[PDB]
């Protein structure tokens, strides 16, 4: 049995300012009765209600995860949550903690341009956004359509890795409609990152 | 004097960097509850203040070195210092959270030698 | 970023009274986690005095209980230790400290630097 | 105990002209007698003078190495080289192969960007290359700051990764200073290719203004 | 006086996507230097054999990972792990630990119905 | 790409001799690799009958041993099986392989299509 428990997006944190961390628990037999999880805040406040979903598998493997909404000044002031399994099964508890990971914070830099037009490519057009030099590691990364924000389904990005000197770096490439440069030209690649400013926020903008 | 005792031992060792320091607290009852065990190992330097190192026997607070780590249950805890270091001379201690009042153990002393 | 100053200790006379106040800064002492006291008599081992949670609960070690109080003033966003009927043992640097919470179980995360008192 | 076959690069095997290949032994303790790394070629042509070499790690493992030369045309012929590690502790045989990647050939195009000025960083500039549709996969590439080759660590490539279309594709950043750019203004992004025509070798020239 | 192979099954039938396996049995070891020298091939009818894994249980090159191959001593196993229409031929396995080199007599994989 | 073609079966009597022949093409039969002659009897196992080295060593079956001869022509980059004394044993369908090398021991990773020999 392994157990995981996410910190929130940047965007839920800096934007939507709703933000929430997931525990999810796998490699359950369903056989055993089930899993306790249960919740603990640093603060010692109470925990709001949390929500439980089971997911049987095809591994014969069964997911139970729950999530739970945090404050955003309260992570952000350096709060810790923490996740707790038991089950009677087990002998002991799995405990998963999460927090703002402390450290030096840079706030991320961001180009975007076009990748050769290729043969193949006769109605499609590939776009590239690169986001290098942030720290810490989380951050989230958004295409939007000419002040309308694209469906995250559109882009796909590259998970954060270590830069030779200190910053970190993603890649998010996109592939936009014929009618979609048509309609409007130009296309928005937006960073949201503890350290931007203001607002948490850094983006650029780069046409077909 | 119906509170938890803790007792540590060595009281006192000596050690090279690059060793391996074992430091050991055992409880006058048990500070097992719900899957957890409750006792916390502490770090003091001479002059300032402790620091707090292992929470609940085993999980390491934020910002520790990952060479501190602590096993334990029942009565029996222990705090393993996996490579001692020239800074990690100093005076260690257990406590437990289980049961009020908490108490402590009498500190360990590991000295550079 | 929670950082804690005793004050108020000093060099004082036996049966006599004192009371050491803990100025907390970088986070409201009403607004979570539990505050307490921890004293050391000079080479003794910590011995735990006192607690208050944000929420107005206290808790005492019966070895002091009935001589020692703890109270709090949001505003000044401090936090006290009251003692009276002053003893050689009650000799020692007292420590305030932010105890973090585990699933009902209280951790002393974060320390200040102490203050020194000293009977007879 | 892993053992790991590497293969020799592009540059390696096109610019320098001395390829050869490294079977690498890891995880081992001192533990019982060292262990034996042999070697065998498809051809069953003999193998050259192979070196040795023993290192203990501050994890106390062992890493043992041994570099075996190899003739570039032998390479592109398209030999087999073999590598085979026996151990006491090991009931059964440790077996890696290597040998040219077969498949179609194509050689990679090369672009290069430099990034716009950001606020704050004045005096660093980032520029950028995008290597793709080659074939098969291996691939070098180097940074020159005209015809002065700077340390594989200036710069950080993706690992190849294979594109909707026929080709492969890698992703190269290099962290260029104000200084290095005044006193001369021109970057080279250069790949190694077996494919590239002729001296396997394909550029772009980037500058920051 | 040489090395013996028997295979079996000698014959069997199965349906796409099925999981084969095949055993070669030697009639003494085929053991040396960690290592074991038996071969498998593949033959269809009026074609001359494909080598698949030598060594027991390593790849020849532009082979489907589907094949795999195991065992030591003299208990050898050929493992096609989800069956295709190209893969109904006769099996062969055939040690080169010792001359003279020696193959089994085969295991015909035919098609479920009638060849 | 290394090609193999056999040549020279026929229907043969028996107690006369035949020559095979393989036919290299694509990769030269002194550079690498062992040469093999495999015969295969109708719808029975294959037999390994005779290899060549690269370097001209020779190895032979026991069950063949002195009726038949393995040679080559580096000139004509060809390869020879020599047999003697046909016999209804020997019908079969002769195959000549390329055998790759694994730490002193052989396996076949390259045929030819065959060609058939029928003795009377
Ligand atoms: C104890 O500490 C020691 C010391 O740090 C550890 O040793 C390390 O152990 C790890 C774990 O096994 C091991 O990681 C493997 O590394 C392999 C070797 O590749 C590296 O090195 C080669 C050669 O240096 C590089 O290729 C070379 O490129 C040159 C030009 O580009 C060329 O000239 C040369 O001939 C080569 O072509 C390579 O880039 C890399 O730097 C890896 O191949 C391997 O990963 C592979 O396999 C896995 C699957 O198993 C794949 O998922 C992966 O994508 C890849 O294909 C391993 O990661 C490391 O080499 C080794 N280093 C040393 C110095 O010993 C030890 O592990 C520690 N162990 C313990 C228990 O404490
Ligand atoms: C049963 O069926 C399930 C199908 O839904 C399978 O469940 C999947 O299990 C895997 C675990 O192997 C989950 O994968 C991911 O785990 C990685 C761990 O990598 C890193 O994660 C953190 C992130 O910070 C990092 O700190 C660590 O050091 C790791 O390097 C994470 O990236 C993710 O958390 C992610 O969970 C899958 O998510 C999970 N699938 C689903 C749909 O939940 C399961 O494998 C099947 N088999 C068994 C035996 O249960
Ligand atoms: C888990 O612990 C809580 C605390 O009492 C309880 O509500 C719950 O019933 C326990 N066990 C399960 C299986 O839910
Ligand atoms: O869902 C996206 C992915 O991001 C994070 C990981 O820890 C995963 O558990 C999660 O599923």
């Amino acid at each position: 049995v392994s157990a995981y428990l996410s910190r929130p997006s940047p965007f839920d944190l800096f934007i939507r300012k709703s933000p929430t961390i997931t525990c999810l628990v796998v490699d359950l037999a369903p056989s055993k009765g089930t899993v306790n999880l249960t919740w603990s805040r640093a603060s010692g406040k109470p925990v709001n209600h949390s929500t439980r979903k089971e997911e049987k598998q095809r591994n014969g493997t069964l997911t139970v995860t729950s999530t739970l909404p945090v404050g955003t000044r309260d992570w952000i002031e350096g709060e810790t949550y923490q996740c707790r399994v038991t089950h009677p099964h087990l002998p002991r508890a799995l405990m998963r903690s999460t927090t703002k990971t402390s450290g030096p914070r840079a706030a991320p830099e961001v180009y975007a341009f076009a990748t050769p037009e290729w043969p193949g490519s006769r109605d499609k057009r590939t776009l590239a956004c690169l986001i290098q030099n942030f720290m810490p590691e989380d951050i989230s990364v958004q295409w939007l359509h000419n002040e309308v924000q694209l469906p995250d389904a559109r882009h796909s990005t590259t998970q954060p890795r270590k830069t030779k000197g200190s910053g970190f770096f993603v890649f998010s490439r996109l592939e936009v409609t014929r009618a979609e440069w048509e309609q409007k030209d130009e296309f928005i690649c937006r960073a949201v990152h503890e350290a931007a400013s203001p607002s948490q926020t850094v983006q650029r903008a780069v046409s077909v | 004097g119906s509170d938890i005792q803790l007792t540590q031992s060595p009281s006192s060792l000596s050690a090279s960097v690059g060793d391996r320091v074992t430091i050991t607290c055992r409880a006058s009852q048990s500070v097992d509850y719900d899957g957890d065990s409750y006792m916390n190992w502490y770090q003091q330097k001479p002059g300032k203040a402790p620091k707090l190192l292992i929470y609940a026997a085993s999980y390491l607070e934020s910002g520790v070195p990952s060479r501190f780590s602590g096993s334990g249950s029942g009565t029996d805890f222990t705090l393993t210092i996996s490579s001692l270091q020239p800074e990690d001379f100093a005076t260690y201690y257990c406590q437990q959270s289980h049961e009020d009042p908490y108490t402590f153990g009498q500190g360990t002393k590991v000295e550079i030698k | 970023e929670v950082q804690l100053v005793e004050s108020g200790g000093g060099l004082v006379q036996p049966g006599g009274s004192l009371r050491l106040s803990c100025a907390v800064s970088g986070y409201s002492i009403t607004s979570g986690y539990s505050w307490n006291w921890i004293r050391q008599a000079p080479g003794k081992g910590l011995e735990w005095v006192a607690s208050i949670t944000y929420d107005g609960s206290t808790n005492y070690n019966p070895s002091v209980k009935g001589r020692i109080t703890i109270s709090r003033d949001d505003s000044k966003n401090t936090f006290y230790l009251q003692m009276n009927s002053l003893r050689a043992e009650d000799t020692a640097v007292y420590y305030c400290a932010r105890g973090s919470h585990y699933f009902g179980h209280w951790h002393f995360a974060v320390w200040g630097q102490g203050t020194l008192v000293t009977v007879s």
